[PDB]
């Protein structure tokens, strides 16, 4: 979903 | 206005009705935050927890300033959503229609409302009087201006803020209200204040920061969701470095920045331990954040  | 078991039950019925409308397969809601199909039942559940914690002391609950405002707003927002379906009709089923966009913004508002309620009644007991604002200088302002109050009318908030951070105009004030009043009820809660002051830190230059990052920045997207950002950046898929940013809805108080990569993927990340200005400068340098909302000019921060 949210990555780095 | 005082709240009893009855007004809660009436709100619960309005919430169930919204959920029935939002269950229509033609809407095709995606199970992804904010997801109204889980938000409303979740708000009902937390309201049950609260009621449970106040058994035999409903009198106390009914008089709580924040709770009365919250319930009034919950009723207004649920009625608004019902009126939206009634007036929009088939237009609700065209993704990209203005009435469907109105529903998405409402879904975000219900998300913010539940996060607020949980922040002020953690475990179901009121703790607004001891809410902890994250930035020390903001916590000092709130205490100075409002003591231990949990909520204040917008007019009173604006006047208090102006004395420390000058607001230049009425339209600036209306843009500020639009930004901080997440629950869209014309009051500012200590929770909303904590969110805004984390997003637009540092406090020393609060409204200069917000003006720079939101009022005049083409990248800022107010009341936009994760899925909308992916859809909006789709038109820029062959333009690496196109980006936009918005409030994260699941980690309130934090920014989500979406951007187009060199290999044509759209990623979204939440910066770790860095205010927005620094996240934007760092991503600008690396070529991730070049073209705000796909436009050629990027503000020089
Ligand atoms: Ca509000
Ligand atoms: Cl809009
Ligand atoms: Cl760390
Ligand atoms: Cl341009």
């Amino acid at each position: 979903r949210y990555d780095a | 206005g005082t709240v009893d078991k009855k007004m809660v039950e009436k709100c619960w019925k309005l919430m169930d009705k919204v959920v029935r409308l939002c269950q229509n397969p033609k809407l095709a809601l995606k199970n992804s935050p904010p997801y109204i199909l889980d938000l409303l039942p979740d708000t009902y559940q937390h309201l049950r927890t609260i009621l449970s914690r106040y058994e035999g002391k409903m009198e106390t609950l009914g008089e709580n300033e924040y709770f009365r405002v919250f319930m009034e707003n919950l009723m207004k927002k649920t009625k608004q959503t019902i009126s939206l379906f009634k007036e929009g009709k088939e237009r609700m089923y065209e993704e990209n229609s203005q009435p469907r966009r109105n529903l998405t913004k409402l879904s975000l508002i219900f998300s913010h409302m539940l996060a607020e309620l949980k922040g002020i009644f953690p475990s179901g007991l009121f703790q607004g009087d001891t809410f902890r604002i994250t930035k020390a200088d903001a916590a000092e302002f709130w205490r100075k201006a409002f003591g231990e109050k949990t909520i204040v009318p917008w007019k009173s908030f604006r006047q208090a803020l102006h004395e420390v951070h000058p607001i230049s105009s009425g339209l600036e004030a209306m843009a500020l209200k639009s930004t901080i009043d997440l629950t869209c009820n014309d009051y500012i809660s200590v929770f909303e204040f904590d969110i805004f002051t984390r997003l637009f830190q540092p406090w020393s230059s609060l409204l200069r920061n917000w003006n720079s990052l939101a009022v005049t920045h083409p990248g800022y997207m107010a009341f936009l969701t994760y899925d909308e950002v992916k859809a909006r950046l789709q038109k820029f898929i062959h333009k690496p470095g196109s980006y936009i940013f918005r409030l994260s809805c699941t980690r309130l108080g934090q920014w989500a920045i979406g951007y187009v990569t060199a290999d044509g993927n759209i990623l979204q990340t939440i910066p770790h331990n860095k205010p927005l200005f620094q996240a934007l400068i760092d991503g600008f340098r690396e070529g991730f954040y070049l073209f705000p909302d796909g436009r050629n000019q990027n503000p020089d921060l």
